[PDB]
Order: C-alpha cells, then sequence, then structure tokens
C-alpha cells in the first residue's frame, strides 16, 4: 500500500532474479515489435513478463529490466508503481479480484465479498496463512452485464452467487481447475431466458455488397 | 518566479563595518547610508542624481532574460534528444 | 422515419456477438468477414474515408466525434516518419462491456477493421492495444492476427494488395486512465500512463512521436462493413447525424442483464423492456438510468420514459451517450451511495497530474461520503456544485470532467434525498 | 446451422504463456521496423 | 516576415510562431500566474495554474503550453480567468500543511504570493489533509514532501539540466509522491538548484534551515570564486553575517544555476 521502498532481507537489490533462457527469447521478441531507437517501450511488457515467470517484482526484478532496456532505473519505478497489476508484494497462488464498482454493486458485489471473506477467513487486503489466496476489491473489470464477478490470475468467473464463489474456492483448494466464465447458466452476455437477437443464421459471403466492388 | 522586483533602477551605497555591541551582540554601524536606498525609472535619472550630489557611481547594465524556444510537443520527439523520459 | 429500433438480424453488424458460432477464420469468413478486402484496400484512402464520411459514423468510444473527420488528419502526405492507427480496446468505463465481446467473438472484424482503417489513413501497423485485466480476449485476439498471418490477410503484400501492415497486440497493466487517446500514447512508449495536453494532436505528433489516430474497438470493427455495404447503407440507421446501429450494455437493475445490437436512436424504455427483460420489478420500479457508462449524468425515471439512445437526444436530456452503457438502478437503490461509489472509482483512477482532478476528485470523494450518511449541511450541496465546475473543463483530460458530471446528475436530480439524508442524521445527533 | 453451443471454449486451455508465445510466434511475419536513427533518446 | 498578430487584453504584440500564450503576455509587461512552468525547463502544463481565456472560445487554455495563434485576443484578467486561478489556486491549498511559520520558504513563497494575488481569501475545505513521508536524499536538500505540489520541476531539471534521471513520481492520484522510490541520494554537483525551482518549501537548504527570513535579509551582488566560470550570485547578509549563497541570472555565464560548491 506505499509506494516508497525499503530494503528488507527478502526485498533487496541483492535479492536473486534473471529471466530464464526460455524468457529471454521472448524478451528479444517483445523489444522487436516497437521502432529501434524506442526499446523503452517494451518496460510494461518486460516487467510483466518478470511477474510471471516470479509471481511478485521484487526491486531486483525491476532493476533488471532496466538493465536490460537501457532504461534508467527510477522509469521502471514509476511504472510499477503506478499500474495496479504489478505486484510489488508476494500474493497468494490465487489472488482473487472482486468487482465492487456500481454496475457490480447494484447486483450485489457484497455478497460475494463477504462469502470468500468467510470462506477463507480473512480480509479484504490479506493473504491466507497457506499462501494461497489473497483477496482486493478492484474496479470495473469490463464484464459488467455479467456481474456480479471475480477475477481469479487471469480468468474470469461471473455471475456469481455465494454458493458458485465458494464452489470455486473448494476447488481451487482441491488443486483443480474450475472453467471460466458465467455461472448463471447463460455462456457469456446474452440474455438469459432466450435470445431477442441473432437467431437467423448470419449471411454469407458477398451478401449486402454495394455495386461497384 | 515573480518578476515584479525587477522593474526599476535602485541606487545603493558600498556596505561598511558592521560589529557586535558588547552589552546585546546587536549589529552597530557607524555609517549613516547603510540603509539608504533610492529608486529611479531609468538609469539616466539615476546617474543625473548621483552626478549632481556628487557621489562616484558604478552602472550596471540591466540584465532581461532572452526569449526562449518553448515546444510542449518537443516532449516526445521521434528522433531527437528532447524527448522526455517522464512526465 | 420518426421511430427507430428493432433491427433485423441481417442488419446486424456483430452477427457472432455471443459466440455461439466459430469464431476463427473459417467461421470469420463464411460470416462475410475479409470478403473482397483486396478490392476495397486498392480503392484508395480517399474512397475508403468517403464512404466512413458518408457513413455518419461517430466514434463509439465514448465522445463520439465524427468517425471520417477524424481520420482525415492523416490523409496528407508522409514527412519521414511512420504512421500509425492505435486500437483503444481498453474498455474501462465501468458498466461498458461491449469492446470484450467484439474482441473474443469477432475478433477477425477488428484485424480487418485495421487493415482497413489503417489504410485509409496511410499507417503501416496497428497497435491494439487492451487492458491486462482481457488475457483470455487477447489470446484470442492473437491466435486471430496468426490466421490473418498465415492466410496473407496482413502483413507484407496484404490480401494481395500490396500494401503492407503489422498488427501488434500490446496488454495494459491496470489503469482506466489510460482508455484515454493521448494516456495510451504514453503507455504505449513505457511511461506512466499520463495523458498529454493538447496541441500538439496525435495526427501530428503521437505514438513515439508519429503521426497517430486513436479509435475505438466498435468504431473500427464496423468500418470494413461500411465499406463492402456503403456509407449509405449505414446512414439508414437512426437519426440524421446519429445514424447506424449501435452495441448497449444494460446491467444494473434488469431481469435479462445483456449485450445487444440495436438501431441508434431507439427509445430508452423499449431498449430495456425489448431486450434486457426490463426493470426489475416492472416499469413503475425504475429509479434512474446512467444511460452511457459512469461518466454521463443519471436521468430520472420522467426523463427514461421518453429519451432516445442518441448523441444529441441524450445531450438535449443533460446528459450523453457516452459508451451506451445502461445502468438501471430501481426504487430499492440508495442513489446517494451508488454514485459516492463511482466518484470512489475516479478517486482511484485520476492519474494524479493535473492540480483540479489529482486533488479535486479526491475532495469530491470526501464529500460525497459524507452526504452518503448525511453527516453534512444543506450549504455543503452548493459547494460540492462549485467544487464540481471548478474541476470541470480545467483539467488535462476528461478524467476530470467525468468525476464532475455524476456529481452534478445527482445534485440536479435528487437534492430532495441529499437533504433529507442530512435532516434525519441531524435528528439523530441533537 | 446450430446456435444452441458456445464455440469459444479454446480460451479454457490458456495458460501463463500463451499471449507471448504467441506474440514470439508472429514474430517471423512482421515486417522489418523503423527507425529513429539512434540507439535511443540518451544516445 | 513570420511574425503573426495577436492580442493580449485588446493590446496588438507580434510574435514568432510557436511563442506561447504566456510568452506573448510576458511582451506586454503581464506575467501569468504559474507553478509547474520554468522558462529553462521542458513545458509540463499539470498545475493547470497558467490557465487563461481566450476571447470567444469557451474553454480556458494553459498558457504556459498552448501555442498562440494569429489574431487570438488572450483576456488575462477576465472574470473567466479570475475564476479559474482561484479555483485552481482553491485545490493547491487543500492538502497543503499550515506549516509557514516553521517552513523556511515563508516570505519567499511562490504559494503564498499567488495566493494572495490570485486566489481567495478563505477557506472551504472541511475534510482532513494528506500527509506524506519525508524522503531522505543527501546532506544538502531537507524534504518535507507533504508541501510539495507535484509541479515535478525538480524531476525535470534532474533529468534535463543536472542529466541524473533519478527522481520521478511513484503512485498514482492524490497518492501519488515525488522522490527516488528507493533510499537513495541525489548528489550531483548542480543538486542544490533544486532548492531554488521548488516553487515550497518541500526542497530546501538543509545547511540555511531556520537560520534567517527572506525579508530581512541584505542582498550583495558579486561574483564566486570558486572556480573559473565567474558564476553570477547574490550573497544574502543580515546584520553583517553572510546568511547563504543564490544565483544570480546571468545569461551568458551560469543562467540561473550554480555548483554545489558555490552555493
Ligand atoms: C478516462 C477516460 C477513459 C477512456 N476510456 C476509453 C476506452 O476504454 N475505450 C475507448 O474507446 N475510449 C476511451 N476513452 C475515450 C478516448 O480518449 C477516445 O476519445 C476514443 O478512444 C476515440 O475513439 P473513437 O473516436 O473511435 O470513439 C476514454 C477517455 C477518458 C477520458
Ligand atoms: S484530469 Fe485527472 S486523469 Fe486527467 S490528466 Fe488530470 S489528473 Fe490525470
Ligand atoms: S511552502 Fe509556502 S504556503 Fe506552503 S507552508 Fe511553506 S511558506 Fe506556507
Ligand atoms: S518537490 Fe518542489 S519542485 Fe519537486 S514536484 Fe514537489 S513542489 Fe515541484
Ligand atoms: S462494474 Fe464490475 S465488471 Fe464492470
Ligand atoms: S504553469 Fe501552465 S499548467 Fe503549470
Ligand atoms: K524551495
Amino acid at each position: 500500500a506505499l509506494f516508497v521502498h525499503r530494503d528488507t532481507p527478502e526485498n533487496n537489490p541483492e535479492t536473486p532474479f534473471d529471466f530464464t533462457p526460455e524468457n529471454y527469447k521472448r524478451i528479444e521478441a517483445i523489444v522487436k515489435n516497437y521502432p529501434e531507437g524506442h526499446k523503452a517501450a517494451a518496460v510494461l511488457p518486460v516487467l510483466d513478463l518478470a511477474q510471471r515467470q516470479n509471481g511478485w517484482l521484487p526491486i531486483s526484478a525491476m532493476n533488471k529490466v532496466a538493465e536490460i532496456l537501457q532504461v534508467p532505473p527510477m522509469r521502471v519505478y514509476e511504472v510499477a508503481t503506478f499500474y495496479t497489476m504489478y505486484n510489488r508484494k508476494p500474493v497468494g497462488k490465487y489472488h482473487i479480484q472482486v468487482c465492487t464498482t456500481t454496475p457490480c454493486m447494484l447486483r450485489n458485489s457484497d455478497s460475494i465479498l463477504e462469502a470468500i471473506q468467510k470462506k477463507l477467513g480473512i480480509k479484504v487486503g490479506e493473504t491466507t496463512p497457506d499462501k494461497l489466496f489473497t483477496l482486493i476489491e478492484v474496479e470495473c473489470l469490463g464484464a459488467c452485464v455479467n456481474a456480479p464477478m471475480v477475477q481469479i490470475n487471469d480468468n474470469y468467473y461471473e455471475d456469481l452467487t455465494p454458493k458458485d464463489i465458494e464452489e470455486i474456492i473448494d476447488e481451487l483448494k482441491a488443486g483443480k481447475i474450475p472453467k471460466p466464465g458465467p455461472r448463471s447458466g447463460r455462456f457469456s452476455c446474452e440474455p438469459a431466458g432466450g435470445l431477442t437477437s441473432l437467431t437467423e443464421p448470419p449471411k454469407g459471403p458477398g451478401f449486402g455488397v454495394q455495386a461497384g466492388l | 518566479s515573480g518578476v515584479n522586483n525587477t522593474k526599476k533602477w535602485k541606487m545603493e551605497f558600498d556596505t561598511r563595518e558592521r560589529w557586535e555591541n558588547p552589552l546585546m551582540g546587536w549589529a552597530s554601524t557607524a555609517d549613516p547610508l547603510s540603509n539608504l536606498v533610492l529608486t529611479f525609472s531609468t538609469k539616466e535619472d539615476a546617474v543625473a542624481f548621483a552626478e549632481k550630489n556628487g557621489w562616484s557611481y558604478d552602472v550596471e547594465e540591466r540584465k532581461v532574460p532572452k526569449p526562449k524556444s518553448k515546444s510542449y510537443g518537443a516532449n516526445f520527439s521521434w528522433n531527437k534528444r528532447t524527448r522526455v523520459s517522464t512526465k | 422515419k420518426t421511430s427507430f429500433g428493432s433491427l433485423k438480424d441481417e442488419d446486424r453488424i456483430f452477427t457472432n456477438l455471443y459466440g455461439r458460432h466459430d469464431w476463427r477464420l473459417k467461421g470469420a469468413q463464411s460470416r462475410g468477414d475479409w470478403y473482397k478486402t483486396k478490392e476495397i484496400l486498392l480503392k484508395g484512402p480517399d474512397w475508403i474515408l468517403g464512404e466512413v464520411k458518408t457513413s455518419g459514423l461517430r466514434g463509439r468510444g465514448g465522445a463520439g466525434f465524427p468517425t471520417g473527420l477524424k481520420w482525415s488528419f492523416m490523409n496528407k502526405p508522409s514527412d519521414g516518419r511512420p504512421k500509425y492507427l492505435v486500437v483503444n480496446a481498453d474498455e474501462g468505463e465501468p458498466g461498458t462491456c461491449k469492446d470484450r465481446e467484439i474482441i473474443r467473438h469477432d475478433p477477425h472484424k477488428l484485424v480487418e477493421g485495421c487493415l482497413v482503417g489503417g489504410r485509409a489513413m496511410g499507417a503501416r501497423a496497428a497497435y491494439i492495444y487492451i487492458r491486462g485485466e482481457f488475457y483470455n480476449e487477447a489470446s484470442n485476439l492473437q491466435v486471430a492476427i496468426r490466421e490473418a498471418y498465415e492466410a496473407g490477410l496482413i502483413g507484407k503484400n496484404a490480401c494481395g494488395s500490396g500494401y503492407d501492415f503489422d498488427v501488434f497486440v500490446v496488454r495494459g497493466a491496470g489503469a482506466y486512465i489510460c482508455g484515454e487517446e493521448t494516456a495510451l500514447i504514453e503507455s504505449i512508449e513505457g511511461k506512466q500512463g499520463k495523458p498529454r495536453l493538447k496541441p500538439p494532436f496525435p495526427a501530428d505528433v503521437g505514438v513515439f512521436g508519429c503521426p497517430t489516430t486513436v479509435a475505438n474497438v466498435e468504431t473500427v470493427a464496423v468500418s470494413p462493413t461500411i465499406c463492402r455495404r456503403g456509407g449509405a447503407w449505414f446512414a439508414s440507421f437512426g437519426r440524421e447525424r446519429n445514424s447506424g446501429t449501435k452495441l448497449f450494455n444494460i446491467s444494473g437493475h434488469v431481469n435479462n442483464p445483456c449485450t445487444v445490437e440495436e438501431e441508434m436512436s431507439v427509445p430508452l424504455k423499449e431498449l430495456i423492456e425489448k431486450h434486457a427483460g426490463g426493470v426489475t420489478g416492472g416499469w413503475d420500479n425504475l429509479l434512474a438510468v446512467i444511460p452511457g457508462g459512469s461518466s454521463t449524468p443519471l436521468i430520472p425515471k420522467s426523463v427514461c420514459e421518453t429519451v432516445l439512445m442518441d448523441f444529441d437526444a441524450l445531450i438535449q436530456a443533460q446528459t450523453g451517450l457516452g459508451t451506451a452503457a445502461v445502468i438501471v438502478m430501481d426504487r430499492s437503490t440508495d442513489i446517494v451511495k451508488a454514485i459516492a461509489r463511482l466518484i470512489e472509482f475516479y478517486k482511484h483512477e485520476s492519474c494524479g497530474q493535473c492540480t483540479p482532478c489529482r486533488e479535486g476528485v479526491d475532495w469530491m470523494n470526501k464529500v460525497m461520503a459524507r452526504f452518503v450518511r448525511g453527516d453534512a449541511r444543506p450549504a455543503e450541496i452548493d459547494s460540492l456544485w462549485e467544487i464540481s465546475k471548478q474541476i470541470e473543463g480545467h483539467t488535462i483530460c476528461a478524467l476530470g470532467d467525468g468525476a464532475a458530471w455524476p456529481v452534478q446528475g445527482l445534485i440536479r436530480h435528487f437534492r430532495p434525498e441529499l437533504e433529507e439524508r442530512m435532516q434525519q442524521f441531524a435528528q439523530q445527533h441533537q | 446451422f446450430d446456435n444452441t453451443t458456445y464455440k469459444n471454449l479454446q480460451h479454457h486451455d490458456y495458460s501463463t504463456y500463451t499471449f507471448l508465445d504467441l506474440n514470439l510466434d508472429l514474430s517471423k511475419f512482421r515486417m522489418p521496423q523503423p527507425s529513429s536513427g539512434r540507439e535511443s533518446p540518451r544516445h | 516576415s513570420n511574425l503573426i498578430e495577436v492580442f493580449v487584453d485588446g493590446q496588438s504584440v507580434m510574435v514568432e510562431p510557436g511563442t506561447t500564450v504566456l510568452q506573448a503576455c510576458e511582451k506586454v509587461g503581464m506575467q501569468i500566474p504559474r507553478f509547474c512552468y520554468h522558462e529553462r525547463l521542458s513545458v509540463a502544463g499539470n498545475c493547470r495554474m497558467c490557465l487563461v481565456e481566450i476571447e470567444k472560445a469557451p474553454k480556458v487554455v494553459a498558457a504556459c503550453a498552448m501555442p498562440v495563434m494569429k489574431g487570438w485576443n488572450i483576456l488575462t484578467n477576465s472574470e473567466k480567468t479570475k475564476k479559474a486561478r482561484e479555483g485552481v489556486m482553491e485545490f493547491l491549498l487543500a492538502n497543503h500543511p499550515l506549516d509557514c511559520p516553521i517552513c523556511d520558504q515563508g516570505g519567499e513563497c511562490d504559494l503564498q504570493d499567488q495566493s494572495m494575488m490570485f486566489g481567495s481569501d478563505r477557506s472551504r475545505f472541511l475534510e482532513g489533509k494528506r500527509a506524506v513521508e519525508d524522503k531522505n536524499i543527501g546532506p544538502l536538500v531537507k524534504t518535507i514532501m507533504t508541501r510539495c505540489i507535484q509541479c515535478t520541476r525538480c524531476i525535470r531539471f534532474a533529468s534535463e539540466i543536472a542529466g541524473v534521471d533519478d527522481l520521478g513520481t511513484t503512485g498514482r492520484g492524490n497518492d501519488m509522491q515525488v522522490g527516488t522510490y528507493i533510499e537513495k541520494m541525489f548528489m550531483s554537483e548542480l543538486s542544490g538548484n533544486i532548492i531554488d525551482i521548488c516553487p515550497v518549501g518541500a526542497l530546501t537548504s538543509k545547511p540555511y534551515a531556520f537560520t534567517a527570513r527572506p525579508w530581512e535579509t541584505r542582498k550583495t551582488e558579486s561574483i564566486d570564486v570558486m572556480d573559473a566560470v565567474g558564476s553570477n550570485i547574490v550573497v544574502s547578509t543580515r546584520t553583517g553575517e553572510v546568511m547563504r549563497i543564490l544565483p544570480r541570472m546571468h545569461e551568458d555565464i551560469n543562467e540561473e544555476w550554480i555548483s554545489d560548491k558555490t552555493r
């Protein structure tokens, strides 16, 4: 929650970090996507890759990224602290992120948050003692019509109810993987109880095409 | 950054000795002109005043900041070093 | 025409909106994607821009500037720098989730739009900036882009037209402000997502300091159809200067919250009842609607009775179409809390760059928290109104305006609710 | 013509590196990038 | 031949293309209020204190950044311009600490002086104020970063003039903080100049701390002898004792900077 770094025995410039050879080849691909002489544009993707390898970003991880791209270290510190998806502290194996913005709140996102905490016995912004779950509230995740919803790692679980979210957490504990997407009974964003549109088969190539082409 | 105290010409005299008062340590002086500062609209007015009163004077030409070339778009240059790395 | 709505399925542009057909290239082609792209490309930028201008299409990212005129700022000779198209897939406005469905179910429409839209501007490549939370959708788009590369539809000699075009996908890292067009550019360049002042304009100095056009996913994805079927076909839907179809998100207190394509200028009541299954508890239970994402001011039930869903109608009602995300609130809602949560959202999203939003939005957030409890005086309502007017129009980007407008809509239409909240608090503590 | 199934089930097998593996596979299709003429603005 | 005509409160002035609204006003003796802008740094445009009405334009423009178009009539004293200044000053002071008596900038503070001349005379902020922890960046510059107004002058000076990219902003929104993130000294032969350009008492001279007030110092214009550049300086004295050394502007020598040894 603090945006100043203080060296600790676990997070200091000597804390070991280095990209694996497989990730270095990925880095060479990221950098090649930008014009020559503008390598600093790869800071976000490469810094996000360091999180994917390591789970979070120690200061030594940010120092390596600055070194690779030849940017000043402070310019990588600015990016790390500006974007909310970068973890500057360790998070649990499953980062539970519950949307509580008004569209999700209107469909009772509090009950989802209350259910999770009761299940995991923690609070918003805490990690379980086993270090399997970290819980936080986030802003609109772009899945409002499927509210209430949560994101766990890269996956969305949508149309949740307190029973559904507890099912997802149970599977995560068990070691399995729950399929993402709505849990109400619809596949995605279509209205429940029957489509009001896109019921006729779509037209084929050339349909409706003006003349002169 | 205010420049409002750089509009007018001033006349002051050479600084002279100040010493510590034995009783309290205050700054004592024997210079009656130590605090005398005069204001003038132009250096010509100031030079005229100093000559009719018989004072030797030094005149220092007014320093005016030169015009700069400012471009906000220069912060984002495609191929020039003016490109900033942070905002 | 005098009434709008009831868009026939054969007139819908995003025909795989729900992902019940194959989203990969074979599915896309069978639905008409990538058909005669070569011929469109060889028509030339002037013809493409002509079709977009005549279609009357307006930007779908929230601001609604005429797309054809905006894309014409790029139709000028190269001065030695590359030219780029940036596709805004940040999809961050609360209540909005339309671009998510385009990206994951019709990715080849977006890719073809980038090529068609990129050709009209003379761009060498397209950067599709997508929010980092859309990992699965970004991966779907990455699969589609590979298929387009493998079929020869993008890259060298794209579609056989001899035009070279690359489509890059870059992911955000969690910032709503990065949906702003110039903060999006700063984010691509590996800086904090802080919007730039204008001038310069992106069409002059943009990504990497090069001519750039930032276009919303919906704006780009519909352009190939507008070229294939013509601007006149598109301009035939909706009111004058409010043309075309539109993706609507209906969330909140509705029976069937959903995404749906519908004609521009369809009545708000019709859209909710026909597609969303009506307001929860019936139309009489409606309290207020936010008709175009959280940045637009709310309108009460009386205005919602007959208001049309287009740019000009909603301005007439003291709001805006925005992204066409309809958040419905029924009478059980605590309207003051619902708005207070949106200000709290803008406090967490402000980039902090410029004084009126860095300080003003946090100020409005603190005042709105007390208004939720009634721990205030009625004289503070006019103070809060003036504070919002000080932020609005004095900031670098529109996020400041997007935080002031919700507050004004609440004070404008629900002042008695605010005052009665304060009266209750005073009575309890006396 | 089937309209009663979800045909976007591929993204249930995506993993941590799916996005950056595809970006690594696309690298051979790209055109040579433009150059500003210097290694960076600090050169 | 390239000059274009603009108007500053109806007064015609001829300016080169690219001249900003702020520079045009300066040609007729109007100094636009400013915080983030410095004529020797790159334009920032974030403080918003320079907003000014352009006649017939509904929206105010940041004068420090907006290039001036021919025929523009810049209204530096209109009601819209005045109210924009009052609103921005109100936001600047909302979280500013009540530190003037213990703050060394008092008496020579641009926030104080522009608040007197351009802002309102009272507060309507009824909430608690932000408080920020103090960073350590060496034995020369003391930081009380609760006073920082986030103008980024120090960031721009360090990167562009001193050539050191160790200062930046961390965090976002109201919690954005200027500093080094890590515990790092800003030890540069030009580092002391950030004291001068910081408009507030966020960065102050550690050796000078608490010793004097500006109104009581006598100013002696002199020259530096710590090197052969001959940097122009002001020797602030009080009651026959030297209190501090400040740069004196000379365009052909030191501009408005000095070395830390000189300072
Ligand atoms: C805070 C903020 C967030 C924005 N987010 C988005 C967004 O997520 N998607 C989008 O297309 N436009 C967004 N915009 C609007 C863009 O700045 C810009 O107007 C738009 O991308 C232009 O595309 P268009 O003309 O096709 O609509 C946002 C603007 C602001 C001020
Ligand atoms: S209005 Fe807010 S988000 Fe926009 S530039 Fe200013 S501080 Fe940043
Ligand atoms: S910086 Fe200026 S306004 Fe702020 S406490 Fe110091 S003297 Fe007062
Ligand atoms: S420390 Fe001073 S110069 Fe630096 S950003 Fe803050 S107020 Fe501006
Ligand atoms: S409000 Fe929760 S996904 Fe949009
Ligand atoms: S002086 Fe222009 S915005 Fe700061
Ligand atoms: K200072």
